[PDB]
């Protein structure tokens, strides 16, 4: 049976998902998460769908920016797979961690 | 101005390739439209499928 | 006659003056400030819209959508520099692949 | 009134008299160009009557065009089986 | 309440990274990514909640989220404000 | 069966308003006559047949009722719940 | 009651490009960036006025705020167009 080589589907999906615009994180799990966090901050705070959608957009933007930075960082170490050290290094150099 | 030039060039090449493939597909469509099916042959196919 | 017409500006110079006065940015506003600001805003809008339209036409589309708008803004380095801290909902990301990742040998 | 339209040649098995009557009535609605509701006290052969109607559309009207039937999931395969049984000529 | 932070599915993180153009991901990234995400959300939601308290309204609104993002120095377009 | 349909950019209604239907049939011994009128309305659209009239091969149908005593555990839980 | 720049945005777009349309999402994004830039320029002008101890913002205040905020080439063309508009308005008297 035919089978693509490791990384062929990688690039294929890289292209695919870069093209698409649709929001990537599952709506309901995200809503549950934010509701929990808010309940931790203050009990019985109501959230309409627009607020959670906006927050989810912002989260996606922040995450993707971090991923971009880490991707640039990792290849500098001659590697092609990112590792946690790349995450912490990028975050610290961003001045988010410190 | 360079973006407008790039998009104009893209559009022109798109147009030319479009019209060429339009001619090709129109020839394929006109050659395919000729086909027709009679009741008798339809019935015999039916029997085969039976 | 509308002050916008006298200036020749599309944006509502009068509403801009109203906002600046109410917006408590300053105690007083010289009549040249609203016209200058209005012209600047109109100009910036002109460029961004032109870029968005060009991008839409690139897609062969005709309605500007956040995908096209994001493409437009990021394509221009200086607009990016202005909007470097701005996130566009449904904006997506630019196509970016590192040459070292391409399959096969060089 | 309803016309005793000819029995389709494609018919496999024997349409019972009442099933024939139902066939004729459905064909009458078709000739009147009218939609209809068909309710039998369940277990009378609605499905074979559907086959017979389609087969009447087939013999006289030649109209095997792409008809659509929307159905619960469970009975769907049974429907396929009965299409094979009563009139295996239907794709 | 139970554990929602784990609820963000592994495919979600994977696809997010996919948008980032990364070829391969070490397994440990998932926990680190979750930590980063939770911290970020904690800060933003904190600001949104205090803004809602200031409004005295019981419902948080998109305007509060926009102001919270802006205070963090992040600007969001399309939701108004 | 007879929905509102658009023809040449205009809308044509195939059936009576739900409110009118409710007013005539749904509002009302008179119930028997109303049901008879309903059957008359259906007469074009509906073909109705019954097993006993249609066929006499397998009329044998029997229905029985079983009485079950609640177990002590079940009885207890029922009492508690109420 | 409320007010928005969407109408003017549509007008100017049509003047640039009659055949192209805008969805509410894009329209709101455009409104938002216009608002953001307006706030930025106004706050810069307020700062520059207070710093020079002037109470009245002026064509100079906005000119210099635009000098600061906009990238140099974009700033140069923005100020050019703004000057043209201001002078034509003043000549309208
Ligand atoms: N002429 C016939 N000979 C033998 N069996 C029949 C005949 N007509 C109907 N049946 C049986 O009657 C059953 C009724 O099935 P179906 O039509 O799905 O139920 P209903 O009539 O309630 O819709 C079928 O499974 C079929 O096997
Ligand atoms: F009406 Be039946 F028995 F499917
Ligand atoms: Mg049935």
């Amino acid at each position: 049976p035919h089978r693509y080589r490791p990384g062929t589907v990688a690039l294929r999906e890289i292209r695919r998902y870069q093209k698409s615009t649709e929001l990537l994180i599952r709506k309901l799990p995200f809503q549950r998460l934010v509701r929990e966090i808010a309940q931790d901050f203050k009990t019985d705070l109501r959230f309409q769908s627009s607020a959670v959608m906006a927050l989810q957009e912002a989260s996606e933007a922040y995450l993707v920016g971090l991923f971009e930075d880490t991707n640039l960082c990792a290849i500098h170490a001659k590697r092609v797979t990112i590792m946690p050290k790349d995450i912490q290094l990028a975050r610290r150099i961003r001045g988010e961690r410190a | 101005m360079e973006n407008t030039m790039k998009v104009y060039e893209k559009l022109s090449k798109a147009e030319k390739k479009r019209k060429i493939i339009q001619e090709r597909i129109r020839k394929h469509k006109e050659q395919e439209s000729q086909h027709m099916l009679t009741q008798e042959e339809r019935l015999r196919i039916a029997k085969e499928t039976e | 006659q509308s002050r916008s017409a006298k200036a020749g500006l599309t944006f509502p110079v009068g509403r801009v003056h109203r906002l600046l006065r109410r917006g408590n940015y300053a105690q007083r506003i010289g009549s040249g400030a609203p016209v200058y600001l209005t012209a600047v805003l109109e100009y910036l809008a002109a460029e961004i819209l032109e870029l968005a339209g060009n991008a839409a036409r690139d897609n062969k589309k005709t309605r500007i959508i956040p995908r096209h708008l994001q493409l437009a803004i990021r394509n221009d380095d200086e607009l990016n520099k202005l909007l470097g801290n701005v996130t566009i909902a449904q904006g997506g990301v630019l196509p970016n692949i590192h040459q070292n990742l391409l399959p096969k040998k060089s | 009134s309803v016309v005793d339209v000819p029995v389709p040649s494609l018919l496999r098995g024997n349409l019972r008299t009442y099933q024939k009557q139902g066939l004729n009535w459905l064909a009458s609605l078709y000739n009147n160009h009218t939609n209809g509701i068909l309710a039998d006290e369940m277990g009378l052969g609605k499905t074979i009557q559907t086959i017979s109607l389609l087969a009447y559309l087939a013999c006289e009207k030649e109209n095997w065009g792409p008809h659509l039937i929307v159905v619960p999931t469970s009975v769907l395969l049974n429907w396929e089986m009965e299409f094979k049984r009563f009139a295996p000529g239907f794709k | 309440l139970r554990d929602n932070i784990q609820g963000i599915t592994k495919p979600a993180i994977r696809r997010l990274a996919r948008r980032g153009g990364v070829k391969r991901i070490s397994g440990l990234i998932y926990e680190e990514t979750r930590g980063v995400l939770k911290v970020f959300l904690e800060n933003v939601i904190r600001d949104a909640v205090t803004y809602t308290e200031h409004a005295k309204r019981k419902t948080v609104t998109a305007m509060d989220v926009v102001y919270a993002l802006k205070r963090q120095g992040r600007t969001l377009y399309g939701f108004g404000g | 069966l007879m929905p509102q349909t658009v023809i040449d950019g205009k809308k044509v209604s195939g059936f009576a308003d739900l409110d009118a239907f409710q007013q005539w049939f749904g509002r009302p011994k008179e119930t028997k006559k109303t049901v008879a009128k309903l059957h008359q309305v259906l007469r074009p659209y509906l073909l109705r047949r019954l097993k006993a009239d249609v066929e006499k091969q397998m009329p044998a149908k029997y229905e029985h009722i079983v009485y079950c005593k609640l177990s002590k555990r079940q009885r207890f839980l029922y009492d508690d719940f109420m | 009651r409320k007010e928005t720049y969407s109408s003017y945005i549509y007008k100017v777009l049509k003047q640039t490009h009659p055949d192209t349309g805008i969805s509410q999402k894009s329209m709101s994004i455009l409104n938002s960036f216009v608002n953001d830039i307006f706030e930025r320029i106004a706050t810069e002008a307020s700062k520059l006025a207070a710093y020079n101890k002037k109470s009245t913002i002026s064509a100079r205040e906005i000119q210099t705020a635009v000098r600061l905020i906009l990238p140099g080439e974009l700033a140069k063309h923005a100020v050019s167009e703004g000057t043209r508009a201001v002078t034509k308005y003043s000549s309208s008297t």
